[PDB]
RNA sequence: GAAGCCAGAGGAAACUCUGGUGGAGGCUCGCAGCGGUUCUGACGUGCAAAUCGAUCGUCAAAUCUGAGCAUGGGGGCGAAA
RNA sequence: UCGUGCCCCGUGUGGCGAAAGGGAAGCCGGUUAAUAUUCCGGCACCUGGAUGUGGGUUUUGCGCGGCAACGCAACUGAACGCGGAGACGACGGCGGGGGCCCCGGGCAGAGUUCUCUUUUCUUCUUAACGGUCUAUCACCCUGGAAACAGUUUGUCUGGAGAU
RNA sequence: AGGGAAGUCGGCAAAAUAGAUCCGUAACUUCGGGAAAAGGAUUGGCUCUAAGGGUUGGGCACGUGCGUGCGGUUAACAACCAACUUAGAACUGGUACGGACAGGGGGAAUCUGACUGUCUAAUUAAAACAUAGCAUUGCG
RNA sequence: UUUUUUUACUUAUUCAAUGAAGCGGGGCUGGACUUGCGUCCAACUUCUGGAGUUAAGGUCC
């Protein structure tokens, strides 16, 4: 309860999860999110070009 | 205690897909030999995550992803359907009827061994544990692997204070006192 | 194969054994091959990948772990990845 | 320097429970205390924090593994023809 | 004494929104709205709209709590429930 | 004075020896506490409807203990007398 | 406004149960025949409410600085979510801090004194609440370590980046 | 006093031992123990000696109390500060030196229960009970 | 019309699960066999300890 008579720049750090996780995990964080989206899209880029080949073939 | 251990209730994606979930914890859960693992999966019909318990086999790590469903693939910690696996895979937490969150080979060390599949009328036999078979539905679960903790009962308990601290949580008799050291009144044996 | 051609540029070429290391040659762009670890963490992985193919860089998956691939350079420490910026008289650029 | 002939790990239990059921609970404390390699960072420091539960104090991973060992033989023969059948059921 | 809860007191408890007016009264809408121009309500604006309601936007209609009561004891509640 | 660890001396290595370090045990002497072995003990219409003295068992745990709560007589509880 | 409706959401169900568990916040001095962290004096704190002033922000609308760890008097944030605290065993030695104990000098007072004893003894204190400067762990930057290094009473740490 | 278990059902009771330093320690053994086994040598006071620690502190050349470029590991030296242990020696009193207090008697065996633990509050604490280990039966 | 045997069914009764969420039957699409078009079987996420919620949009008013 001693939290609650403190402002909000002493209960925090002026980061994205700032008092709520840390440096390396907040740069864990987006490097994962940067990287696992960006597989997507090649992953996504792969099944359009087998969708393509499969009819294609089919036609 | 916190939760018992338990599958996922059998919903539309275990049915006809998979679900992915993520293992966070590997807890110790008194009374019993095997550890526990806390999964959280998504909730397809909400925002909010859910968060399971379900019993630990060999292998199995914090940060993990597992699977369950029918399209799940045939790798340790992954929950399966018996239809959905070959024979001579072993399992745990094999289910009786599909739905009941498991009940055959739970404790640590332990498994079922699939012996073979009858599908014309959607059947699957099984050898327990004690050595007995068992045709169970098809669509019963179980997860692939044996149960962590394994020889657990090598170790001799050397103690009465050992023994106490193991019955102590457990609830069991203990210490027990023998029906022939009794009076008549106290046990049949008794005198 | 790949311990003796490995054997060879520590004979002969130049190379840099470590995570920091390796990203510093693929940020400079004078890295010829990146060799990584069976059991590096997925993320430093893709990471790596990501450097190598953002600087053209090949990349070789060694498939033993930090372990073994610190004993192939010769060292008695463990090594994620590495970094080969001159072959010397191996050929373990011509893959 | 040795200090004991035999007993090891099992000297705390003096002339207590008998010959036999000290060199049996030895080979499972010496197990069970011993330190392994992490198969995820390669450091010798997975040491076990409850039966079935063995931590790595550097990497922070916790794996399930047998009671006094990381890993059972029975679980290692399984990983084997489990390998085994996933192969025989892709192709 | 026993602390006090936020929000029990102060602008919370003088001002009402319309949706709580009209739930409060158990009216209709052009009901409530017919004895709000016959009675005299007025809308009112407090300092804060987030003290009395966190969903409140520029849009808002507040009444006086007190005159929400007032409105409690009209007779025309009856009449309007006796025609429908 | 158990594992683990350091050094020195050997041994092809495994290991062997020596000196340290470390601090394990339902280990041990023993204060409090808990208990209750012995004594032609005290007391025997007592200080006491079970007390007093000396002596003794145990003393890091199957140790001692308060409060809250549960089990009720065809019952309960019982390391069982 | 077809004015007498429509939409969103799912989690279940209440109460009792601890003057040793959890928990918002008060200290010092004095005072009575008998109460005192409760009375008196001084100096504070917590919780909740209303509404001003100063300061801040904004014409690049919702601050600036540091590579970073992060800092600073402020520096918007509903639904719905995530996380932390509350919140935790026993034992062992090691290190830091308060209080107590011990030693030396000095002022003041007391006792001893046939002889001796620059002697023996007593007071010499500093609260809550705040400000400021500091304090193991840990984390960041540079850099790249075998002739391996750092290091605890206890051998752990380091190319997953040590010194 | 002298004798020393002649007493008594029975060494019951009492006496003897006892701390610490050093020498030394058997059978048996589950190799861990037995073990403080057994059996020995010593201990006061005074005056000294020796050993075991801490803190601070290096010459040049430039810019100007800090930055470089050097140079040297005899600081193996100085200054200041501090505490309790351990070992060795002389001298000296003695009927006593762990001077009160505190404080194992020890040994050879037999039976017996493995051990630690527990019970008949108020006549029985034990070969009784429990125990770890072992074996059987039932249950999918 | 009735008595026995087995042999199906579901509506009584019984059990279990869930926030009573996707059951049964068709349609669309793809693949296999078949007859020369009926079955059955499949749609949807697997390198990573991230994130996922207030419908974006299309089209008629
Ligand atoms: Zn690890």
């Amino acid at each position: 309860r001693e939290y609650a008579t403190i402002s909000k720049p002493k209960k925090t750090v002026q980061r994205a999860y700032g008092g709520s996780r840390c440096g390396n995990c907040v740069r864990d964080r987006i490097i994962r999110a940067f990287l696992i989206e960006e597989q997507k899209i090649v992953k996504k880029v792969l099944k359009e070009q087998s969708q393509a080949e499969k009819k294609a073939s089919k036609k | 205690r916190k939760a018992p251990a338990k599958f996922r209730p059998l919903d539309y994606a275990e049915r006809h897909g998979y679900i992915r979930g993520i293992v966070k914890e590997i807890i110790h859960d008194p009374g019993r030999g095997a550890p526990l693992a806390r999964v959280v999966f998504r909730s397809p019909y909400k925002y909010k995550q859910i968060t399971e318990t379900f019993i630990a086999n060999e292998g199995m790590y914090t940060g993990q992803f597992i699977y369950a469903g029918k399209n799940a693939a045939l790798t340790v910690g992954n929950i399966l359907p018996l239809s959905s696996v070959p024979e001579g895979t072993v399992v745990s937490n094999v289910e009786e009827k599909p739905g009941d969150r498991g009940a055959l080979g739970r404790t640590s060390g332990n498994y079922v061994t699939v012996v073979g599949h009858n599908p014309d009328e959607g059947k699957t036999r099984i050898k327990l544990p004690s050595g007995a078979k068992k045709v169970v539905p098809s669509s019963s679960r179980g997860m692939i692997g044996i149960v962590a903790g394994g020889g657990r009962t090598d170790k001799p308990l050397l103690k009465a204070s050992r023994a106490k601290h193991k019955f102590a949580v457990k609830r069991n008799r203990w210490p027990k006192t023998r029906g022939v050291a009794m009076n008549p009144v106290d046990h049949p044996h008794g005198g | 194969s790949i311990g003796a051609k490995l054997a060879l540029v520590i004979k002969s070429g130049k190379v840099v054994l470590g995570y920091r290391s390796t990203l510093k040659a693929l940020r400079s762009g004078k890295a010829k091959l990146i060799l990584i670890a069976a059991n590096t963490p997925p993320l430093r992985k893709s990471e790596l990948e990501y450097y190598s193919m953002m600087s053209k860089t090949p990349v070789h998956h060694y498939s033993g772990t930090n372990i073994e691939l610190g004993t192939a350079c010769g060292k008695l420490f463990r090594c994620s990845t590495m970094a080969i910026l001159d072959a010397g008289d191996s050929d373990i650029l011509a893959d | 320097s040795k200090r004991t002939k035999k007993v090891g790990i099992s000297g705390k239990y003096g002339t207590r429970y008998g010959a036999s059921l000290r060199k049996l609970v030895k080979k499972q404390e010496v197990t069970q205390h011993a330190r392994y390699t992490c198969t995820f960072c390669g450091k010798n420091s997975v040491r076990r924090t409850a039966v079935g539960i063995w931590s790595c104090k550097s990497c922070k991973k916790t794996m399930a593994g047998g009671a006094y060992t990381v890993s059972t033989p029975a679980a290692a023969a399984m990983r084997s023809t489990l390998r085994r059948l996933r192969e025989i059921t892709e192709a | 004494g026993k602390a006090k809860k936020k929000g029990k007191s102060g602008a919370a408890r003088n001002y009402m929104t319309r949706t709580q007016a009209v739930k409060k009264l158990q009216l209709s809408l052009p009901d409530f709205r017919k004895l709000c121009i016959w009675k005299g309500i007025y809308p009112r604006e407090p300092r804060d709209r987030r003290k009395v309601n966190k969903s409140a936007t520029a849009s808002t209609t507040f009444y006086y709590t007190k005159d929400i009561q007032y409105l409690l004891h009209e007779p025309l509640l009856q009449k309007f429930r006796e025609q429908k």
